[PDB]
RNA sequence: CAGGGCCCAUUCGGGUCUUGUAAUUGGAAUGAGUACAAUGUAAAUACCUUAACGAGGAACAAUUGGAGGGCAAGUCUGGUG
């Protein structure tokens, strides 16, 4: 019973997978261990089933930046309480680095042609 | 802070440590001179800069030209370290003339 | 960490009365001074309070600089049961 | 319009580190056999077997373009679809 | 004025143009005006106009 | 020479790339309106400014 | 919508699953083109977003092996 | 919502006189298109003219190549290694 959508252009296509992304996440929202194990790992590797060892190959690296990016949110989370740098604060031994603000200065090394006249 | 909370907790370690008794030591603060013609004000400028995510020529040519500017002779700064590259590389920055040997280094030069 | 009831309460009572503590990185130490209790305890019970942002330290040549902080007053007052108010670091 | 003979692969010249995809052809109106570069990321998934590819030079006159040492053509459609159209996914193959 | 040339709200002479680069003769700048035949030179005001009259006369009756 | 080689590879990094989609965007204007806020970015609101004007700034 | 199905156990969502592989899976058929595009990959990534940590690993790994064989397949095919 | 001297000689107050951004709202304007009609034409089609319809943000949605240098345009962010 799949009637709804019989769009065959991509335009057309695009209203399909939001209604659908509609359908399905809502479901989360109740059952949360049920719907991870039983019905997400599934349906993902049955519409995987279609698709050429390039389009694969995309779609397990998309689902990577997924993971970076929710590990990066969740690392934020965890050093909101403790109060300064890494967990653990002064008692860790291990400081927060940060980062050099090179500019463009130093790549493919050379002299730079640019010198700066002043300083604000 | 307020009516000195920061400086009587500062108090409050330095009794403990080293054994004072209450009331025997007193914390006070005070204006430093002459910014620009001190050695360790400057570096650690120079260190916040870099950690707030300042350019490092900008502020390596930023803190030689206000030095220069509070009326020093000469001023120097060296950034040593990987900038892009597993091969570190040592910058140098100066303006001004600067004695290397003898005593007087030790009377003029603030390092 | 796993120590008793009593001494842990000595540890949150010290650290509300001082706004500081002081602890050298002793191990094995066995007895702290200002307190009756193991020096072993008072440093890992800070290192708990300090991984809950209610305390921060610094090492300073091994002695283990704790002071707390605005959720440290809140916090520990909740512990103690004690009225509003009532920290030394606090009020001048 | 050639005919693809087979699918090499030539080592770039030095400096440089690479295995540059060209195909052997056999050129319809001559016969003669002949070499071309087959230019995107992953366009020889399309240039497989005896297919009629068009070609044309690289710009350099009659020259060898660039770090690959002796091909003078690239290929420009495959089975009568562009290269560019299949790369971007405008078009599609026929099956042979 | 580019709008109001292409959209033949402009007139010449007694003749529209629209078409921008029309470079006038210097004795043509005293007649450039509003087309008569057009709204801006009046007799009849236009599609949105009379669509928006039509649904205030609907309203009333 | 090596003729030969690896071709097993090809498509390796077009095919590794994570698929980002494109965020939709609110249509630019077309023809004499798109350079009429090009002359609008370039000459009466120059509000970016470094003594240099610059087109695309990287965030300073 | 979405009027049909509800939430109650593991066996019904596999209902539910099997439902949904019959009726995303023929828009590969009429459109391969499409299906590479934005309706496969982008609601994978859409359905994934909201889980856990490692329910995404064993979302990857499944397809993992999955494309692993696949690469078998086509070399015995080619041979 | 981001700006100048001045009316003020009423300290960080309206800001006239403008310049541009706005998940702020309003009417006007018109063809592309469709179509009576007439004109057009050997007869038509189309142009020119013209009733009736035809707009406004997911609508009536401009591409093609580029952004180290030559040579306009990145002090970016992920991926590969
Ligand atoms: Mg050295
Ligand atoms: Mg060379
Ligand atoms: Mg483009
Ligand atoms: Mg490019
Ligand atoms: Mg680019
Ligand atoms: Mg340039």
């Amino acid at each position: 019973t799949h009637p709804l959508f019989n769009a065959e252009t991509k335009r057309e296509y695009q209203d399909l997978r939001k209604a659908l992304t509609a359908a399905i996440t809502p479901m989360n929202k109740k059952s949360p261990l049920n719907y991870s194990s039983s019905l997400a790992i599934d349906l993902i590797r049955d519409v995987a089933k279609p698709m050429s060892i390039e389009s694969i190959r995309q779609t397990v690296a998309t689902l990577n930046v997924l993971i970076k990016d929710k590990e990066r949110e969740e690392r934020q989370a965890r050093l909101a309480r403790v109060r300064g740098g890494t967990a653990t604060g002064g008692a860790g031994k291990k400081k927060v680095k940060g980062k050099t603000n090179l500019g463009g200065a130093f790549k493919k090394d050379q002299d730079f042609d640019l010198d700066g006249p002043d300083d604000f | 802070g307020e009516n000195g909370r920061r400086i009587n907790e500062l108090t409050l370690l330095v009794q403990k440590r080293f054994k004072y008794a209450p009331g025997t030591i007193v914390l006070y603060a005070e204006r430093v001179q002459d910014r620009g013609l001190s050695a360790v004000a400057q570096a650690e400028s120079m260190k916040f800069k870099l950690l707030n995510g300042l350019a490092i020529r900008r502020a390596a040519y930023g803190v030689v030209r206000y030095v220069m500017e509070s009326g020093a002779k000469g001023c120097e700064v060296v950034v040593s370290g990987k900038l892009r590259a597993a091969r570190a590389k040592a910058m140098k920055f100066a303006d001004g003339f600067l004695i290397h040997s003898g005593q007087p280094v030790n009377d003029f030069i603030d390092t | 960490m796993l120590m008793p009831k009593e001494d842990r309460n000595k540890i949150h009572q010290y650290l509300f009365q001082e706004g500081v503590v002081v602890a050298k990185k002793d191990f094995n130490q066995a007895k702290h001074e200002e307190i009756d209790t193991k020096n072993l305890y008072v440093i890992k019970a800070l290192q708990s309070l300090t991984s809950k942002g209610y305390v921060k330290t610094q090492f300073s040549w091994q002695y283990y600089y704790y002071t707390l902080t605005e959720e440290g007053v809140e916090y520990l007052r909740e512990y103690l049961n004690l009225p509003e108010h009532i920290v030394p670091g606090t009020y001048i | 319009k050639g005919i693809v003979l087979e699918k090499l692969g030539i080592e770039s010249k030095q400096p440089n580190s690479a295995i540059r995809k060209c195909v052997r052809v056999q050129l319809i109106k001559n016969g003669k056999k002949v070499t071309a570069f087959v230019p995107n990321d992953g366009c020889l998934n399309f240039v497989d077997e005896n297919d009629e590819v068009l070609l044309a030079g690289f710009g350099r006159k009659g020259k060898a373009k660039g770090d690959i040492p002796g091909v003078r053509f690239k290929v420009v459609k495959v089975s009568g679809v562009s290269l560019l159209a299949l790369w971007k996914e405008k078009k599609e193959k026929p099956r042979s | 004025a580019r709008v109001l040339i292409t959209q033949r709200h402009i007139a010449v002479g007694k003749q529209i143009v629209n078409i921008p680069s029309f470079m006038v003769r210097l004795d043509s700048e005293k007649h450039i005006d509003f087309a008569p035949t057009s709204p801006f030179g009046g007799a009849r005001p236009g599609r949105v106009a009379r669509r928006n009259a039509a649904r205030k006369a609907e309203a009333s009756g | 020479a090596k003729v030969h080689g690896s071709l097993a590879r090809a498509g390796k990094v077009k095919s590794q790339t994570p698929k980002v989609e494109k965020t939709e965007k609110p249509k630019k204007p077309k023809g004499r309106a798109y350079k009429r806020l090009l002359y609008t970015r370039r000459f009466v609101n120059v509000t970016l400014v470094n003594g240099k004007r610059r087109m695309n700034p990287g965030p300073s």
